[PDB]
């Protein structure tokens, strides 16, 4: 959209610089779309909070109805809204439309394109990648947003009656609905692939229409990041990223925002380049820089046929897949899980706990009331944690849980503790063998110690990458989908900075 | 009943109960809200702000049960509240009410209160262990006959004291007892229930008791003077509420 | 309403002065909406009890014949008589109107007679008729009306229940009732005689039709809705909820702990809800669903979104929200289906608030795992705080009192039963909240902070401490308490200065 744009503009110095009086504080400044909107990150003094403030370049109030003016006509174009047009053709159209300053031109062609092309008011807001939320709860309510860093914040953006109305309007099309009085609530993804729940009228929002927007920008933390910050030692990753080759199958357990999900996506990028996994989740939050992958989303059923975690699961586990992901086990489809690992489908899921125990309760209780002799299937099971001091927040793998199986006439789940964290000193203790080495070895077909040659090996390409400073997913899913294809050549060349 | 006391007639088909029922009902505080649920009229009042709601058969229209009624009654947050008799899934409802303030009354076809404890404990009624704690007094009524010797009797006046922790549960104290071989009530405890006045009033147990003297002369009075008829009787209760003290001197006063 | 007609008033003192003969003294009068309505709280000394005595514009047997002439004309036009439309110029629809009638049939009535007729008229079509004065004044909390010619009765703020003058008989009555019933989309017959709906305003109304299942005639009843929010302060000077507990509940819901309000119906939870609810920090997201818009927040970011009764309902707008990342979210009143989403939204880390129907906890525990909200056993843990509120009487008064505050701690590890700790528990008898021990979750505060308990605790106190300077300086309204709040947020100690220094 702004490469096709910003080259058809003429001047290059648009958009002024901002002006807040005092007890405004300007935090941070940066930008978004340049050289055309830029975002501020104000401060003020009095009420201790930042503000979000959205720059774009400024016009004259002649320049208003006059730039209103010229796309009153150029509405009245069906080749332009048309979206089964490529962007790179329609976007001529209006320019060689517009021509039926050398600076007004640019600082113009910005709103005609924002209009056609863009989201509109918040084209700001969706073109930003630090908002990561979008909030516009009623009219004339300044829109909120949740940023990467500063979390929720005020913003300069507010929208009267009709404005928010449109703007309702814009979204649920282009997301494919048709929002009236009669369907007041739309819950649907837009193109860019985001979620939006949307309100039209006040029947349902007293408040007037209303909006949402969650997007899915992310940046999933990585293995090579896990171990800066110190959660997962490299020795542990890589007898996971073996584990997870082998197809052993994990869950993930830990309160309530220690790190489940993170953990799992960052693991998960351990994947065999060409394996076919599939994922279900109840909402996007797993990125993977894999190729050969199927995303599969719950639906709400708001206005139409439910499709809960189960139906997914049951036809996804029915394309037999390499690896599955299970976002977060929070019912019935968990059964279908473990029948996928007694079945030998690499599966991987979350699940709300804080050990082994409660784990287990959660599991063989209703609402998921996975059968007691399933969990055999289960193979390794991580327990996440947070712990603070002062400002000290720390998210760490409190323990690495080898489930061994289960026992006739027992107590039943057999758990052998690998890896144990030690708050005190802020360590990985091992606690006992890495048995499941054992069982790939059988796999395998080779000896103990080769193995654990191979873990070391991997265990050192892991802690280079971690020297080179090789942070990003897409990069890091690069260098170890390169160690799968050839384990010689890779290493030499990560020895070789290259 | 001032107090709000639930209580529940028990007895034999035919032995009492809803007489005994609208009988005491009629010392319902002159200004209270009351609400009655019942299969059938049968409880007639001398009292004005009250509402009195019927159950509806369904022969070609919507069935509106007891359980219906009573539901949307207790809505209405009232003051009393009466059911004719509790045959069924109302009576859950009924005790709801008494674990939340409302004084409840009703009847139940039994012969003691291990009967009592049984029908509503067990299905149809099948109110859950725990809530008996709430009702406050049971009644006891009988038949009693010998020549043409036709007698009803209050047999007991069953105070229930609560539940016990790790028990036999329901905690019974009674009060007064009926020897049918001289037709004499025995005191055979103390009245418990007083003392829980004392704490509601604010006030010790003698003043309590002393009321109750006074009440229970103001009683004889009226047996004295004639004043049978509930619409008569009902005006000179609701006297006494509104000042006993003159109440109490026109009733010496045969006026 | 009244301010617009007090504008087309054309006239005042439009009232006269009653004779209540001996027997009779008045004990208290004020105006209800001046110039039209007063309340005269009347002693009949004969039957030692008050008696209300709803005051409006008097009228002659002629005078009021010709004032029903009017409104059957007037009762032509619909706009006056349409709801979607707005009061105020629906008002004037009706004053043009009268203005046309009038000069047409060359009649000029008095300017009293006028800002007389005018109040009747009002009230009839807008307001809520012969009860529009006990649906007035503040004072009246209920409004039953037993039957045919029964007097309805009313429960006063100063003195509980009480007879009022205002009597409707049959044809009265029942179209008293289609007219209330109807006012709530709901509908009311011989085939349907009862109801449970919610008036426009939020009073809830029971009604009853004909003889059907209520002889002595149709009847009803109201409990109104107070239209000014309770405030935390204002529950700490009503002696419902201890300042202690409240800043108990401020920590609480600051660290998003997920609580329930249970109670009896009319037992107070809504307003204790909105209440606490004022502790949200500023910024959060809000979301709140119900079938009846009540609560009342000084909080920008937040949707309040409301349920479709034909359709929408609950658990279509509660699973919908949860597919965004709102911080809180607030139920109203979990009756259904929706309970079992409710609890999920705990499970996956998100503040949620509820009331829920019930008297004890037990009462709880059975209401929520049982049809129609099912909610699982393994479920409830989830659930931190469960307040269970009282509306105690004795006399001729009322206590709405936070009966108990129950902490869930987890479930045991054998028969699964709930792991519950009450820490404080009102006591009737002196009526004195009582601190049965400390609050276990204090301790899970001090680890999501990385604090001591002992830190926590004496942040406890503090909050604690400024909610009683916020009282101690007579700061009661929603709008300025939350403002005041949102400052401890933004920050404590200079807030703590200003609250003490006078700003
Ligand atoms: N190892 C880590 N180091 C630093 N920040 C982390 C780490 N793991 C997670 N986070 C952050 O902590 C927040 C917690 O989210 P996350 O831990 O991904 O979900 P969760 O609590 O496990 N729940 P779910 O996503 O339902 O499994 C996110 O904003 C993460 O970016
Ligand atoms: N104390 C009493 N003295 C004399 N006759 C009585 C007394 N109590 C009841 N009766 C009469 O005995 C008959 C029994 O009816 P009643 O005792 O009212 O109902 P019940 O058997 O308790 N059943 P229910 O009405 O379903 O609770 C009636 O005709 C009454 O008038
Ligand atoms: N603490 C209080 N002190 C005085 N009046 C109160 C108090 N709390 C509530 N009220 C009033 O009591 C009535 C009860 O209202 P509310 O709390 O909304 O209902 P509820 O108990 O939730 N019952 P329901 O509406 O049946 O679910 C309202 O008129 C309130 O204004
Ligand atoms: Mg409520």
């Amino acid at each position: 959209h702004y490469d096709i744009l910003r080259r058809h503009i003429r001047s290059e110095d648009l958009l002024e610089t901002p002006e807040f009086g005092s007890g405004s504080r300007i935090v941070e400044e940066y930008w978004i779309q340049e050289p055309f909107t830029k975002a501020i990150i104000v401060e003020n003094e009095d009420e201790f909070r930042n503000v979000y403030y959205a720059l774009e370049p400024t016009v004259s109030s002649e320049e208003a109805e006059v730039i209103s003016a010229l796309y009153d006509d150029l509405k009245k174009i069906l080749v332009l809204q048309d979206v089964s047009v490529d962007l790179e053709e329609r976007a001529e159209v209006l320019v060689r439309a517009i021509e039926k300053t050398d600076n007004f031109y640019s600082r113009m062609l910005y709103y005609l394109f924002r209009d056609f092309f863009g989201y509109g008011l918040i084209d700001p807001l969706m073109e930003d990648t630090n908002v990561e939320d979008i909030s516009c709860d009623g009219y004339n309510i300044p829109i909120f947003i949740y940023h990467q860093k500063y979390g929720n914040v005020e913003t300069n953006i507010v929208l009267d009656q009709e404005k928010l109305d449109r703007m309702v309007l814009r979204l649920t099309q282009r997301s494919g609905k048709h929002i009236s009085i009669a369907n007041p609530i739309v819950d649907a993804t837009l193109p860019d692939g985001s979620r939006l729940q949307a309100t039209f009228g006040t029947e349902v929002t007293p408040r007037g229409s209303s909006f949402t927007i969650r997007k899915f920008t992310i940046e999933p933390l990585t293995p090579i990041d896990l171990i800066e910050k110190g959660t997962v030692p490299s020795g542990v990753l890589a007898y996971l990223w073996l584990a997870i080759e082998h197809k052993f199958s994990a869950i993930v357990v830990g309160e309530t925002a220690s790190g489940k999900t993170t953990t799992l996506n960052a693991i998960m990028m351990f994947i065999p380049p060409d394996a076919k996994v599939v994922s279900i989740e109840d909402t996007r939050e797993i990125k993977l820089y894999h190729e050969n992958w199927i995303a599969e989303v719950t639906r709400t059923g708001m206005g139409e046929g439910e499709i809960d975690m189960y139906d997914l699961l049951r036809a996804a586990l029915r394309q037999r897949p390499d690896y599955i992901i299970v976002g977060e086990v929070r019912g019935r489809e968990a059964q279908t899980l473990f029948q996928a690992m007694s079945t030998g489908h690499a599966s991987y899921s979350t699940l709300h706990a804080g050990d082994i125990n409660q784990m287990v309760y959660r599991l063989e209780s209703e609402p998921l009331k996975v059968p007691r002799s399933m969990l055999q299937f289960l193979d390794i099971a991580l327990v996440q944690t947070m712990w603070v001091r002062g400002n000290t927040r720390l998210r760490r793998t409190k323990e690495v849980n080898e489930i061994l199986g289960i026992d006739p006439v027992d107590k039943n789940l057999l758990v052998n503790q690998f890896v144990k964290w030690d708050p005190k000193e802020d360590k990985h203790i091992e606690v006992s063998m890495p048995k499941k080495l054992e069982k790939m070895a059988d796999f395998l077909g080779v000896s103990v110690q080769e193995v654990y040659d191979e873990m070391l090996s991997r265990k050192r390409y892991l802690e280079l990458m971690l020297k080179r400073g090789i942070r990003n997913y897409k990069e890091v899913t690069r260098y170890i989908h390169a160690y799968y294809r050839n384990p010689e050549l890779a290493m030499t060349k990560m020895e070789e900075g290259l | 009943i001032e107090h709000k006391f639930s209580a529940i007639v028990v007895g034999e088909t035919a032995s009492g109960k809803t007489t005994t029922l609208n009988a005491i009902m009629m010392f319902i505080p002159p200004d209270a809200k009351v609400v009655s649920i019942e299969d059938t009229r049968e409880i007639k009042l001398y009292h004005e702000n009250w509402i009195a709601e019927v159950t509806r058969t369904g022969m070609g229209e919507g069935e509106i049960d007891m359980y219906d009624l009573l539901r949307a009654a207790l809505r209405q947050r009232p003051d009393y509240i009466i059911v004719g008799e509790v045959r069924g899934r109302e009576a859950q409802t009924l005790f709801q009410a008494m674990s939340t303030g409302h004084a409840s009354y009703s009847t139940l076809h039994a012969g003691d209160i291990n009967q009592m404890v049984y029908r509503l404990e067990s299905e149809p009624l099948k109110v859950p262990r725990s809530m008996l704690q709430f009702l406050d007094i049971a009644l006891v009524q009988t038949m009693w006959v010998r020549g043409n010797t036709r007698l009803r009797r209050t047999k007991e006046v069953n105070e229930i004291l609560g539940i016990d922790p790790v028990d036999k549960n329901l905690l019974v104290n009674q009060f007064v007892k009926w020897d049918p071989k001289e037709d004499k009530h025995i005191e055979v405890s103390m009245p418990k229930k007083l003392e829980k006045m004392a704490d509601f009033l604010g006030v010790s147990v003698q003043e309590v008791y002393d009321e109750m003297l006074s009440r229970k002369r103001y009683l004889e009075l009226m047996l004295k003077r004639g004043i049978r008829n509930y619409k008569e009787v009902t005006r000179y209760i609701h006297a006494y509420y509104r000042n006993p003290e003159l109440a109490m001197t026109k009733m010496e006063e045969g006026l």
